[PDB]
This record gives C-alpha cells, sequence and structure tokens, in this order.
RNA sequence: GGUUGCGGCCAUAUCUACCAGAAAGCACCGUUUCCCGUCCGAUCAACUGUAGUUAAGCUGGUAAGAGCCUGACCGAGUAGUGUAGUGGGUGACCAUACGCGAAACUCAGGUGCUGCAAUCU
RNA sequence: GAGAACAGAAAUCUCCAGUAGAACAAAAGGGUAAAAGCCCCCUUGAUUUUGAUUUUCAGUGUGAAUACAAACCAUGAAAGU
RNA sequence: AAGCUCGUAUCAGUUUUAUGAGGUAAAGCGAAUGAUUAGAGGUUCCGGGGUCGAAAUGACCUUGACCUAUUCUCAAACUUUAAAUAUGUAAGAAGUCCUUGUUACUUAAUUGAACGUGGACAUUUGAAUGAAGAGCUUUUAGUGGGCCAUUUUUGGUAAGC
C-alpha cells in the first residue's frame, strides 16, 4: 500500500499479539488479575466479582467466578429487566444503575438462600453503610465491585450500581467518596443528595427546570414521560415501587424465546458467507491466469 | 614487520570479530570483492569457475588481496577486463592478535614475560571451511581456459590446498545450467541487476503479473 | 612462585567413595516452614482430635 | 574480580520464551496447590518477586506450605557426597503443577479397573509394565513390492 | 450519496512558538486567549539545541485548542487573512489542513502595544461523525479506509465551503 | 447460527486491500441541569434512547496476499554429536564402526477454537 | 511520513504509522505498554516484634534477598498492593 | 578402627517408560541487533556539487546516503530455530479410593484445609538389571605442592609453557 501501510514481513513475523480481549480493548487484564487471584491458603474458594458495564440503553450486572475454562455467572441482572418492576425509561441513569445492583444483590441472596437474612437497607436514607454480619449466623456473602474500563468518578453511575448491590444486603467492600454528594473539600457525603440521585432526583429537577424553561428540548428529550404521562415529581415514587417490585419478585423470570433456537439459527445463517474451498480458491485462480489472454 | 601467516593459519580461537569490544582493528588489505564486468547480465556469463578450499584453515587479508589481484591481472590481460565477473567469496572477518615481544636484548628487564599477554589486533583472516568457495568467476564457456588458468595463479597465493572445480550452476545462480535454461525459456526469470529474479507460485497474483508477464 | 588454582579433579571419585546418599525421606515430615496461623489452628485442631478420641473410648 | 552474584549466568535462563513476554495468563493464578503437590520450577523473569535461585530452574519437588501468593516447596539439593534438604518459597508464577506422576496415576486407575475386571472374570492379570521387546516373526510379501535393487552413487560435486 | 461520512472540523488548533518564555510567552498566550475565549495552555520545550535560549522545560510554546461554532467562526476569520486563498501543499495527506498568519492584530481589537503583536498557527483537524472510535476509552480502534479523511476530499470540502480555492500543485 | 457482558487458550485470532451484514445486540450518534473532568463536554462525567446511521467501529467473506499455525521417507539420516581403534594423514583435518540426530530449505494443508450468562426474524 | 507565520536539517502545534527500534539514578544482562515507562493525586511498608527460608556455604558468619505470622499504617471505589 | 540397629531386607556413578529444565554444537542472516560485497529500481526533496542551463535543479551525470525488491560473506560477549552428551522428578501398601470426627484456620455456607476414626483392594505389591545386605553412630591418621593421556577448552607464534 503506502510507504507505512502493509508492515514489512519481519515487523509482521515478530510482532507479539496482546490477548484478544486486550487486542478487542475490552479486558484490563493488571486489574483482573488482582480483581480474581484468590490466596493459596483457601484453594477453593471463588473470588466473586460484581461485574458492572454500561452498554448505550442497557445496565449489566452480573456476579462472576473464574475457572481455568472460563469465568461462570452466578447470577445476572439487566436494566432492560427493569420495565418488569416499573421503570421503563431512563434505563442508564443513576437511578437505573442503583435499581440493577438492587435487583442482582436480591436475585443472588435469594439464589444463595441469604434473602431472609441480610435484608440490607430497605429503608433507604442515602446513608454510607456496609452489610454487617449477623451475629451467630452465616456472613454475608462478599462481592467486589469490577467497573472494568470505566473511570472512577464521584457520582459514576457504576458506583451507583454498586450502592443499590450492597443496599440489597451483599456485602460490596466500598468507600463513600465516589457517590455523588461527596463533598471533596470535607470528609462527609451529603446523604440527602445521595437519596436524591438513588430516586432519580437529578432527572426530575431537570425535567421541572426543562418544563419552566424552553419546551422543545423537553419535548425531544423527556418525549416518553409525556406520552406515559409521568411527571417529574413521579419519579421518585416510581423508584419507590420498584425497589419494593425487586424486593418482592427478584426471581428472574425469563423471555418466551419465540423463534426457537434453531429456527434463529437456520435464519441467522442465509446472512452468512461460507469460506470457499481449497479447489474453489484454485479455480477462482486459474480464472483470473486465464482472464489474460494476452495482457488485460 | 608482519608476522609469517604460519603463525595464524589454523583456526585455534574462537572467531574474533571487530565490535564494540575491539574497536581499534586494522583495515582488512582486501576490500574489492567484486571486479571484472560486475555489471554483467546472468545470461552473458553462463560457465562458473569455483576456487573451493581444502581445509580448515584461516586465509588472511593479505593473502586474500594477493590473489585477487593475481588473478584479475591474469584474466585481465589475457581474455580483456570485461570477460570476467570475479568475485571473493571470502570475508576476513577474523582479528589475529599480536602479543609483542620486540627488540632491545636484555628485554625481561622491561618486559613481563607471559603476564598479562593478551595481544592487540594484528591483521585480518578469512576463516575457511573444506569444501567452502573461495574465489568464484563467471564467464562465457570459450573463456574457460583462462579462468581456469587466472584461479590456477591466484592458487599459489593461498597456504592449503584449494582445487578448481568448474560449477554446473547458470553463472552466480542456485541453479543447474539446464534448469535455469527452463525457466529462462518459461519466462519466469527477469534481469534485475547483475543477477536475475524468479517468478514464484507464491504471492498476489497482481504482483505476479506486473512482473513476469509469462502470461 | 605459583601454584595450582582449583580443580575439581578427583572430587566426583571422593564423593563417590561413600557414595552420593539419598536423603532418607521419613513418613510425617517436619512443619518447619508451615504457616503459623496453620500451624495454630493445626495444634487445636489436633488437641480436639485427642479429646474426642480420648472420651470415644468406651 | 569475579562476580557470582544471585541472577548471574541467567541471561537466556530468565528470558521471556519469544513472543511470550508481558502479562501471565490467569490460568497461572487460578492453578490450586495443596500440600504434597508435585511441581516443576520455572522462574518468570517478569516476576522479579519470589523467584528462585537459578539453581532450582528445572527443579522438581514437593509443595509443603501454602501462603497467600507463594508455596513453599521442598528440593533435594546435591551438596558435596549427599543431599540437603531445601525449602523454597516461590510465588505461584514459577512454578506448575509437574506431569511426572500422571502417567503413574493413570496406570494405577487402569492397574485397579483391570485387577477388577480379571477378579470378576477368571485368573490373569499382567499388571507391570514391561520393555519393548523383540519383534515376532512375521512374513513380508512381494506382491506390488518386488524388491528394488539399489547401488552406491559415484562422486560428483554439484556446486 | 452519503448518509453520515460529513466531513466536518474536528478541531483547531492556534500555536504561537516563542523564542522565550518571559513577558512575551505571557504576551502570545493573553493574545491568543482573548480571541478563542477560554484559558491556554503552555507548552514546554523538550531540548536545549542553540539560539533560542530553549531549556527542557521552559514553557516556550501557548496553545488553544477550539471546537465547534467558535472553531468555525476562528476559521473564518483567518480565512479572511489569508483573503480565503490556501496552498495545495498546505493539506495534509491525512485531510487536515493549515496556514499561518502574522500581525495577528488585523482582526479584532487593535495593537495594543501593552500586549504587542504576535503571529499564529493555525491547524484545523478534519473528520467525519465515528471518529469517536479512534478516542475513547474502552474498545478503541481505527477508522477504516472509506472513512478515513483524505487531502483530497479535505480540499474539495475547502472549497465546497467558504468559496475558497486553492494554488498551483 | 448472529449478538452482547464476562472469559479460557493468547495471531489458525495478527496485518494489508476490498466486499457484505437480515433480526436483535453493539455501536456511531443527540444534549449539558445535575455529579464530574478538561486549554477544549474531543477524552472523562451526567442526561435522553429522544433527532439521525450502518458511514465507521464490530462481525463475516474474498486474496496463486504478508505473517502465523500444522504436517511430511522435503531437504536429511545431511550438519552436529556420545562411544571405539597401535584407523588414514607431516599436518590441517578426515574416513570407518556402534548409537542419537537437527536448523535452514521445499512442498502440502489451515486462518481461531471454545466456557458461563443473557438475548435475537 | 504528511502538514502549519517567523521556524531552517533541530524549537511549538496536528494527524497518520509506530512490539518498544524509548524510558526506567548508575555497569551490563534480564524485565516491563490501559506498565515497571511519562504526568498527576495521596502518602511514609525506608515502621514495630521476633522467628523460618534462598545465595555465597562449613550448609558458619556477613551482605543481599524470599514467603509468612503478630501489630500499626499508606493508598485505592475495590480486589489488592 | 570400633562397632551398633536390623536383615521377609534395603538401595544403585546403569538402562527403560512417563514427564520437566537447558540455549552449547549445528544452523540463520531475502528473520531482530551488530558486521558486510555488488548491482538494479525510486528520492535529481537527494548533502550537494560537475555540466550546461541567461539563471533554476530546470534536463542529465555523479558520488554519498535514504526507500524498495535482490545479492556475497560473518558473530565468545548476536539470534527465530535448535540437537548429541550431561541433568530434575516419578514408576505404590508412607498406594488408590470410600464413610465421617477436630479446629481458635478458612468458607456466603460442612465450604474447604490439614490431621484423624472406620472400610475394600498381596501370585506381576504394579518397568529392567544388579544387590560379599541395608541403615546408623562415634572417633581419629595422613593429606590440603601434584602431574600425565584422550576429548572439550582459554592465554600465547609456540613450548616437555
Ligand atoms: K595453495
Ligand atoms: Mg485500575
Ligand atoms: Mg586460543
Ligand atoms: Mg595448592
Ligand atoms: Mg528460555
Ligand atoms: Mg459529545
Ligand atoms: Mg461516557
Ligand atoms: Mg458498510
Ligand atoms: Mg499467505
Ligand atoms: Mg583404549
Ligand atoms: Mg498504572
Ligand atoms: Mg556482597
Ligand atoms: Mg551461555
Ligand atoms: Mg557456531
Amino acid at each position: 500500500a503506502f510507504q507505512k501501510d502493509a508492515k514489512s514481513s519481519a515487523y509482521s513475523s515478530r510482532f507479539q499479539t496482546p490477548f484478544r480481549r486486550r487486542r478487542e480493548g475490552k479486558t484490563d487484564y493488571y486489574q483482573r488479575k488482582r480483581l480474581v487471584t484468590q490466596h493459596k491458603a483457601k484453594y477453593n474458594t471463588p473470588k466473586y466479582r460484581l461485574v458492572v458495564r454500561f452498554t448505550n440503553k442497557d445496565i449489566i450486572c452480573q456476579i462472576i467466578s473464574s475457572t481455568i475454562t472460563g469465568d461462570v455467572v452466578l447470577a445476572a441482572a439487566y436494566s432492560h429487566e427493569l420495565p418488569r418492576y416499573g421503570i421503563t425509561h431512563g434505563l442508564t441513569n443513576w437511578a437505573a444503575a442503583y435499581a440493577t445492583g438492587l435487583l442482582i444483590a436480591r436475585r443472588t441472596l435469594q439464589k444463595l438462600g441469604l434473602d431472609e437474612t441480610y435484608k440490607g437497607v430497605e429503608e433507604v436514607e442515602g446513608e454510607y453503610e456496609l452489610t454487617e454480619a449477623v451475629e451467630d449466623g452465616p456472613r454475608p456473602f462478599k462481592v467486589f465491585l469490577d467497573i472494568g474500563l470505566q473511570r472512577t468518578t464521584t457520582g459514576a453511575r457504576v458506583f451507583g450500581a454498586l450502592k443499590g448491590a450492597s443496599d440489597g444486603g451483599l456485602y460490596v467492600p466500598h468507600s463513600e467518596n465516589r457517590f455523588p454528594g461527596w463533598d471533596f473539600e470535607t470528609e462527609e457525603i451529603d446523604p440527602e443528595l445521595l437519596r436524591s440521585y438513588i430516586f432519580g432526583g437529578h432527572v426530575s429537577q431537570y425535567m421541572e427546570e426543562l418544563a419552566d424553561d424552553d419546551e422543545e428540548r423537553f419535548s425531544e428529550l423527556f418525549k416518553g414521560y409525556l406520552a406515559d404521562d409521568i411527571d417529574a415529581d413521579s419519579l421518585e415514587d416510581i423508584y419507590t415501587s420498584a425497589h419494593e417490585a425487586i424486593r418482592a419478585d427478584p426471581a428472574f423470570k425469563p423471555t418466551e424465546k419465540k423463534f426457537t433456537k434453531e429456527q434463529y439459527a437456520a435464519e441467522s445463517k442465509k446472512y452468512r458467507q461460507t469460506k470457499l474451498s481449497k479447489e474453489e480458491r484454485a479455480a477462482r485462480v486459474a480464472a483470473k491466469i486465464a482472464a489474460l489472454a494476452g495482457q488485460q | 614487520a608482519r608476522r609469517p601467516a604460519r603463525c595464524y593459519r589454523y583456526q585455534k580461537n574462537k572467531p574474533y570479530p571487530k565490535s564494540r569490544y575491539n574497536r581499534a582493528v586494522p583495515d582488512s588489505k582486501i576490500r574489492i570483492y567484486d571486479l571484472g564486468k560486475k555489471k554483467a547480465t546472468v545470461d552473458e556469463f553462463p560457465l562458473c569457475v569455483h576456487l573451493v578450499s581444502n581445509e580448515l584453515e584461516q586465509l588472511s587479508s593479505e593473502a586474500l588481496e594477493a590473489a585477487r589481484i593475481c588473478a584479475n591481472k591474469y584474466m585481465t590481460t589475457v581474455s580483456g577486463r570485461d570477460a570476467f565477473h570475479l568475485r571473493v567469496r571470502v570475508h576476513p572477518f577474523h582479528v589475529l592478535r599480536i602479543n609483542k615481544m620486540l627488540s632491545c636484548a636484555g628485554a625481561d628487564r622491561l618486559q613481563q614475560g607471559m603476564r598479562g599477554a593478551w595481544g592487540k589486533p594484528h591483521g585480518l583472516a578469512a576463516r575457511v571451511d573444506i569444501g567452502q568457495i573461495i574465489f568464484s568467476v563467471r564467464t562465457k564457456d570459450s573463456n574457460k581456459d583462462v579462468v581456469v588458468e587466472g584461479l590456477r595463479r591466484a592458487r599459489y597465493k593461498f597456504p592449503g590446498q584449494q582445487k578448481i572445480i568448474l560449477s554446473k550452476k547458470w553463472g552466480f545462480t542456485n541453479l543447474d545450467r539446464p534448469e535455469y535454461l527452463k525457466k529462462r525459456e518459461a519466462g519466469e526469470v527477469k534481469d534485475d541487476g547483475a543477477f536475475v529474479k524468479f517468478l514464484s507460485k507464491k504471492g498476489s497474483l497482481e504482483n505476479n503479473i506486473r512482473e513476469f508477464p509469462e502470461y | 612462585a605459583k601454584s595450582k588454582n582449583h580443580t575439581a579433579h578427583n572430587q566426583t571419585r571422593k564423593a563417590h567413595r561413600n557414595g552420593i546418599k539419598k536423603p532418607k525421606t521419613y513418613k510425617y515430615p517436619s512443619l518447619k516452614g508451615v504457616d503459623p496461623k496453620f500451624r495454630r489452628n493445626h495444634k487445636h485442631a489436633l488437641h480436639g482430635t485427642a479429646k474426642a478420641l480420648a472420651a470415644a473410648k468406651k | 574480580g569475579k562476580s557470582h552474584g544471585y541472577r548471574s549466568r541467567t541471561r537466556y535462563m530468565f528470558q521471556r520464551d519469544f513472543r511470550k513476554h508481558g502479562a501471565v495468563h490467569l490460568s497461572t493464578y487460578l492453578k490450586v496447590y495443596k500440600v504434597g503437590d508435585i511441581v516443576d520450577i520455572k522462574a518468570n523473569g517478569s516476576i522479579q518477586k519470589g523467584m528462585p535461585h537459578k539453581f532450582y530452574q528445572g527443579k522438581t519437588g514437593v509443595v509443603y506450605n501454602v501462603t497467600k501468593s507463594s508455596v513453599g516447596v521442598i528440593i533435594n539439593k546435591m551438596v558435596g557426597n549427599r543431599y540437603l534438604e531445601k525449602r523454597l518459597n516461590l510465588r505461584v508464577e514459577h512454578i506448575k503443577h509437574s506431569k511426572c506422576r500422571q502417567e503413574f496415576l493413570e496406570r494405577v486407575k487402569a492397574n485397579a479397573a483391570k485387577r477388577a475386571e480379571a477378579k470378576a472374570q477368571g485368573v490373569a492379570v499382567q499388571l507391570k509394565r514391561q520393555p519393548a521387546q523383540p519383534r515376532e516373526s512375521r512374513i513380508v510379501s512381494t506382491e506390488g513390492n518386488v524388491p528394488q535393487t539399489l547401488a552406491p552413487v559415484p562422486y560428483e560435486t554439484f556446486i | 450519496q452519503n448518509p453520515m461520512r460529513d466531513l466536518k472540523i474536528e478541531k483547531l488548533v492556534l500555536n504561537i512558538s516563542v523564542g522565550e518564555s518571559g513577558d512575551r510567552l505571557t504576551r502570545a498566550s493573553k493574545v491568543l486567549e482573548q480571541l478563542s475565549g477560554q484559558t491556554p495552555v503552555q507548552s514546554k520545550a523538550r531540548y536545549t539545541v542553540r539560539t533560542f535560549g530553549i531549556r527542557r522545560n521552559e514553557k516556550i510554546a501557548v496553545h488553544v485548542t477550539v471546537r465547534g461554532p467558535k472553531a468555525e467562526e476562528i476559521l473564518e476569520r483567518g480565512l479572511k487573512v489569508k483573503e480565503y486563498q490556501l496552498r495545495d501543499r498546505n493539506f495534509s495527506a491525512t485531510g487536515n489542513f493549515g496556514f499561518g498568519i502574522d500581525e495577528h492584530i488585523d482582526l479584532g481589537i487593535k495593537y495594543d502595544p501593552s500586549i504587542g503583536i504576535f503571529g499564529m498557527d493555525f491547524y484545523v483537524v478534519m473528520n467525519r461523525p465515528g471518529a469517536r472510535v479512534t478516542r475513547r476509552k474502552r474498545c478503541k480502534g481505527t477508522v477504516g479506509n472509506s472513512h478515513k479523511t483524505t487531502k483530497e476530499d479535505t480540499v474539495s470540502w475547502f472549497k465546497q465551503k467558504y468559496d475558497a480555492d486553492v494554488l498551483d500543485k
């Protein structure tokens, strides 16, 4: 190609490829080693990661342990399941992150039989507190936050999901200086601002501001709120009822899966180019050579 | 005051090249390795004759230069300056060392004997194996006797045994003469410089069309 | 007056005169380098096992 | 003067297996080592902590201690005319589970199975391994394989 | 026939590389801060070569990066200085382009002897939507060949917009 | 079978140039009140999922493609080497005997496989 | 490499390529790429207690180093270190 | 030298089988580093010059470099590859598996860890060959100038160095 594209044979030969998930830019292996590596004097104890990822339009919350063959998911919770609990808009905001953390916490505790014990913070007030072990009883299920490549900032939705999982009764070691409301100038967090974020107060205040200001912007954003008759002041009770429903039934009813996997595969196979055989490659080479009766 | 070559005939030492650990090595006596009609195409000079070592020994750069000069002079004055391409195919990369005990009888007073005897760079030599080609020369088949005699004259400048071998290759290529002729008539050989390039059945068909229009 | 500097000459012969002896493995190796937390708990566990087996003799 | 440091003459020993530099893959840390496990020692030059001395590179030992990030390995070192017990504290990046006994373990399992089948069927065991035996007689056919006569070739140069 | 391969200005960088690091550097910083409308950043030297008195880490230049409508406005203001004429050589092979002006005072507020007179360096980085693929943290990728900005496409865009022209090749 | 999250092995996965991609996902993408970070809302943060697009990313296919991987009575039982002789040779070195046995080279084939969870025309 | 006033072959800015061809106090070798390098933020684990271990080795000392234990701390959201 | 504890016995300057470790011989250099010969195709932007060109580099030539594909030859302190010899470990009853007791360790958790109680498995009890047996201890002599041969090998022109 150019004088620097189509790299030299020696460069290609001596190039060492990174791990595939490093090439893809998806796995920080430096962080993963420290997240996954277990104290050798426990010999089987899986280290459980609360893996929180944010795609556009969805929040993924998994609880993952590591094996040689690959990571194993104990429980998973997605923000696209929040419509079942009564959240249909802002499925990637801070309140949805908190809801998904609460959902994964409740679902995992139910799966482990630790739902009745370790109820968590049912009365949410935005206070910083960890899940405490019960006297003469099993210790709380301990997981470690895995933000992946997401940057650690004060107010991040990943720490929203952390707060949700911790309030749900999972013991997730954490500090409070990354929550919204943490006063960087002092040593304490603003619990009312944290609770506001938990219940979507920032979004509702934006809705009211945009209403009292130019209205075509409030018809472009929050259009679904207008079409669903969701006023700004209803967000707090929407998220409250969502938390109650999550605690009531965090049992992961899956989707009905219409067009079953065989039909899925059959339909996907039509738009799938298949590799040519060596006979076909030789035939194409012969065709290209014979195309020069003279020279082009 | 150069030491006689018998002192450095044999490959007694490990290879001792000029490097970051020598930095003080004299220049080789032979600086020109390709001479005669070195621009001639592969087709011009089909015959190849080799002066080939029959010993594992060292050839000094002085001996290499003397033999190159002798062979070139004979072949030039007999067949013409441009009737051949002579290539010296051994390079004097091994540095010879000398521990200097020079003069001034009474040297036991100002000399340390064998203490700290590591020598300084004295000269250069090529390390040659049995069967290793020392000289190669391509020419026309009509110049075979002249080229053989030139190599035979150069043979006197070297220690040890050398042989004159008429190669079965075409010139300086690694192809037997029938095989090179076959590739040439098939059109898969192109003159690049004094050497050629060969068409391979690998690589992109676009480039294999652009070069070697044998299609 | 310089002398010889070093040689391993005859050293393997001397070693093999009384032979290279394998290190006489024992059952129950020593617990010298074992983690002290593990050793503390091991002592308590072994004491408990001894008491239980003492009461078990009926 | 002479130089015998801890990592003297380790230039190639502790190198990173060309085109296999960089981070250690997670299976190394996901392996589980128990007291009594047999491990081969091969230092990873990229992990400078818990590294074995060069003498133990390629030695196989038994784990006697398990710590947070490392194991203790028992080696028998030839010192003088006898063996001395050495106890190394090696991080898990420098050791791997030895396969020096897996053949014996599967042989034990297969021998148990063969003995069970023998005592359920009849009387024959043949449980010991045997060295490669001399070949039995065989009849070699010439149908389509008539012997082709070769002769030593004359000398030529082909240079 | 191109949905969203719409060439647009990624950014505009205004650069004043002063030989010194004192009051002249502060004045140049004020110059390219006043029109940029934002605080600029001073760039340190890395070498000590000659004739400049530049030492390692001396803060000898000052630059400012502007995007969006302000970048377009400043670009138009400097193209008015260049009389909406550029050289083909000014267009990089990667699809960016730049020019240099002296006498910065010809736009906006006048000479201001308390501030002095400086020259400036306009460089416009052009991209298409989807350049974030190159700049983001997670799943960083390389823009495809067809989506890559080219000198020809930037020249065509620059003469279509701004009604400008280029000079002989 | 496609896709996403987390992965295992870490090029058969990389690289170069083109072509294609339904559904969903992913993505680019829209916005700056709030938390947050910037010279620069480009990155990072937050908000919307609404205005738009498969252009790019991504995925797959193509290439007498580069690299890489595998195999070979391919080169080569060659180079080298353990052992032996009161073998040859002035020597340099070499041959033979009983064993072990490469690399380059050539040719052929191949171009990710796969775990857990979720999802999908 | 392609671009941008003075600005040239070397000053600053931009993009592209870039397996490390740089840097990591010093000799050299090894090691290292979302780092071990560069920049920034917080710090004193350069701390306390007394043992075991590896190298040199007599399996003495000394130096250096390894992995723990029992504390007290630093950092980070955290796993950890 | 004195013995001692045992001898239904143990081990071994050996082979085999299985499984590791190595970076020397060789090999390689149109593979990285460093050397190195030549021609060819492009940068006349090449470092510029010669020569004209009125003057440009404007056109040639050039030597030098750079880029591209080739080419000859090399490395104790180079290297992708990579032997032979030598070398670690294993080849059982202190073994394999099964049931369940202790703990202040560990686990979300009888989760595990280690140690136990109980239970099944002798012709080849789990490759070969050998075994004037194996194991153990005390105490003391002399010695602590060496040299030679084959092979590997360093300094040296070399040496009965
Ligand atoms: K001769
Ligand atoms: Mg991190
Ligand atoms: Mg020597
Ligand atoms: Mg002595
Ligand atoms: Mg190695
Ligand atoms: Mg934006
Ligand atoms: Mg973002
Ligand atoms: Mg497309
Ligand atoms: Mg290919
Ligand atoms: Mg004999
Ligand atoms: Mg870092
Ligand atoms: Mg010391
Ligand atoms: Mg070595
Ligand atoms: Mg060699």
